[PDB]
């Protein structure tokens, strides 16, 4: 299929308690490899998955370096957008920024991606032309004024264009036993009566990686969308997610509804009804 | 400003069978900002060795954690996740649903 | 592998 890489960088203020703590994380796809924590005894970005150990010490020398830049121009970032929301010095605040490419089976560039966001609203965002800039107010107006300066954009799409995808490549061949490999749902259906009149018809799935999953309701062949209760799909601790979706049947209608399952890893979609 | 309280999801990684080890999963998810406090508790103690995540954050940024630790299930042990964050007055404690 | 260290804010 498809493949995504993406790095997720959080800064944190927190007066009066430090400098700001800044976290870097890196994924392919639904799977972590590496972490940066300013906060740790000997910061360096350091490896969570096994398929990225083998890379060499000027990997990890390159990387951690960054980093450690990227500790001190955060800081930088957070002095000067309080100065550009005219905040106080008390409050702790957050940017965070996420980037990174989409490849398709092929390998080619889909789409890059570079996005910004302070205190959780959007900041500024890097168009999917990959050399215009959406500001979000007139303080990151301030930000793309200084970024355009910089001829930040074509840095960042000679990176999203370049290393993103060769090492997306690399990395997806390096670890193609498990990015490489989609697990299926194991699925059933349970029955929990609510009352003499109703049950709670649950669809569950479990075990399947990677995370994208489509798990819906039909009664008749008609789509429950908005009687149907989701949970978020939530990671189990192996690598692999879990989901279930409930619905609310008349008791004796149960074989009217079946749970429709779509995940790549199943050779065909699923159809389950209630097995009594 | 604008702040998120958090969601929270507490289950095992594989299907519950009492003796047997598993995993016990607490996931707190769509909060903002960053700093949550979150306890596994057997029977109301809580649990000493819990690990947890590396902070990550969602496409609409905000953040999620998973925190968990190695158990093993018996029909008499109650366990549950306690949670506090800035946007709740007072820590939230979520049971341990088994049939879930 | 990361992308080079950018300009502030
Ligand atoms: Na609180």
């Amino acid at each position: 299929g498809s493949h995504s890489m993406r790095y997720f960088y959080t800064a944190m203020s927190r007066p009066g308690r430090g400098e700001p703590r800044f976290i870097a994380v890196g994924y392919v796809d639904d799977t972590q490899f590496v972490r940066f924590d300013s906060d740790a005894a000997s910061p360096r970005m350091a490896p969570r998955a096994p398929w990225i150990e083998q890379e060499g010490p000027e990997y990890w020398d390159r990387n951690t370096q960054i980093s450690k830049t990227n500790t001190q121009t955060y800081r930088e970032s957070l002095r000067n957008l309080r100065g550009y929301y005219n905040q106080s010095e008390a409050g702790s605040h957050i940017i965070q920024r996420m980037y990174g490419c989409d490849v398709g089976p092929d390998g080619r560039l889909l789409r890059g991606y570079d996005q910004s966001a302070y205190d959780g609203k959007d900041y500024i965002a890097l168009n999917e032309d990959l050399s215009s800039w959406t500001a979000a107010d007139t303080a990151a107006q301030i930000t793309q004024r200084k970024w355009e300066a910089a001829r930040e954009a074509e840095q960042l799409r000679a990176y999203l264009e370049g290393l993103c995808v060769e090492w997306l490549r690399r990395y997806l061949e390096n670890g193609k036993e498990t990015l490489q490999r989609a697990d299926p749902p194991k699925t059933h259906v349970t029955h929990h009566p609510i009352s003499d009149h109703e049950a709670t018809l649950r669809c569950w799935a479990l075990g399947f990686y990677p995370a994208e999953i489509t798990l819906t309701w039909q009664r008749d062949g008609e789509d429950q969308t908005q009687d149907t209760e989701l949970v978020e799909t939530r990671p189990a601790g192996d690598r692999t997610f879990q989901k279930w979706a409930a619905v609310v049947v008349p008791s004796g209608e149960e074989q009217r509804y079946t749970c429709h399952v779509q995940h790549e890893g199943l050779p065909k979609p699923l159809t389950l009804r209630w097995e009594p | 400003m604008i702040q998120r309280t958090p969601k929270i999801q507490v289950y095992s990684r594989h299907p519950a069978e009492n003796g047997k080890s598993n995993f016990l999963n607490c996931y707190v998810s769509g909060f903002h900002p960053s700093d949550i406090e979150v306890d596994l508790l057997k029977n109301g103690e809580r649990i000493e060795k819990v690990e947890h995540s590396d902070l990550s954050f969602s496409k609409d940024w905000s953040f999620y954690l998973l925190y968990y630790t190695e158990f093993t299930p018996t029909e008499k042990d109650e366990y549950a996740c306690r949670v506090n964050h800035v946007t709740l007055s007072q820590p939230k404690i979520v049971k341990w649903d088994r049939d879930m | 592998t990361v992308r080079a260290s950018g300009h502030s804010y």
